[PDB]
């Protein structure tokens, strides 16, 4: 009876379809999400920091803690096994 | 995927207006020789009857 | 939308990015998971398709 009108009525109806649901939640996913590496918090300084940077950063995480561990009771023959039970 | 469909009607809308106004006279411009075709009909009743 | 391409192609932490980060972006990852201990679903599925279990042999 006359032109019919469904070539702009998106203003609307952007808002139903499916791709609709991911468009408003990866652009929400992507601002705020540090660019090149940035903020990483490299420098650790707690306590035993130098620890923290050779084997505690996890880069080698061998026996080598255990090692240490086992040669702490080594040092410490005559303060435990001897001179005491 | 998105970037294409918006990009699908980016240029679409604003061309569809002078596709909308133009396309309601082409429909709806028929009326001149409707009236013509009062006359020509009437014409040929005027060559019939001197032909009858 | 042509921001958002030009938002992840140089703001992709694939090795560096942090979960309470991912708390700070939506508060709804840090919602579901405190309703998820008090309703009782205490197992998680969803893993093993990704990451295998990694069992020991």
């Amino acid at each position: 009876v006359s032109t019919l009108i469904p070539p702009k009525v998106v203003s609307s109806k952007n808002i139903g379809s499916a791709p609709n649901a991911k468009r408003i939640a990866n652009v929400v996913h992507f601002y705020k999400s540090l660019p090149q590496g940035p903020a990483p918090a490299i420098k650790a300084n707690t306590r035993l920091a130098r620890y923290k940077a050779k084997y505690f950063d996890g880069d080698n995480a061998s026996g080598k803690p255990l090692w240490h561990f086992a040669l702490g009771i080594i040092a410490f023959g005559y303060s435990m096994e001897y001179y005491f039970h | 995927d998105r970037i294409d469909s918006v990009s699908q009607l980016q240029n679409v809308a604003e061309t569809t207006k002078v596709l909308f106004d133009v396309s309601k006279e082409t429909v709806e411009l028929e009326s001149e020789a409707f009236e013509l075709k009062q006359k020509v009909e009437l014409a040929h009743e005027a060559k019939a009857v001197l032909d009858s | 939308l042509q921001s958002t391409l030009d938002n992840i192609q140089s703001a992709r932490p694939f090795d560096e990015l942090t979960v309470d980060d991912l708390t700070k972006i939506k508060p709804e990852i840090d919602a579901k998971v405190e309703e998820m201990v008090k309703k009782g679903k205490w197992d998680v599925p969803g893993y093993k398709d990704r990451f295998g279990n990694l069992n020991v042999m």
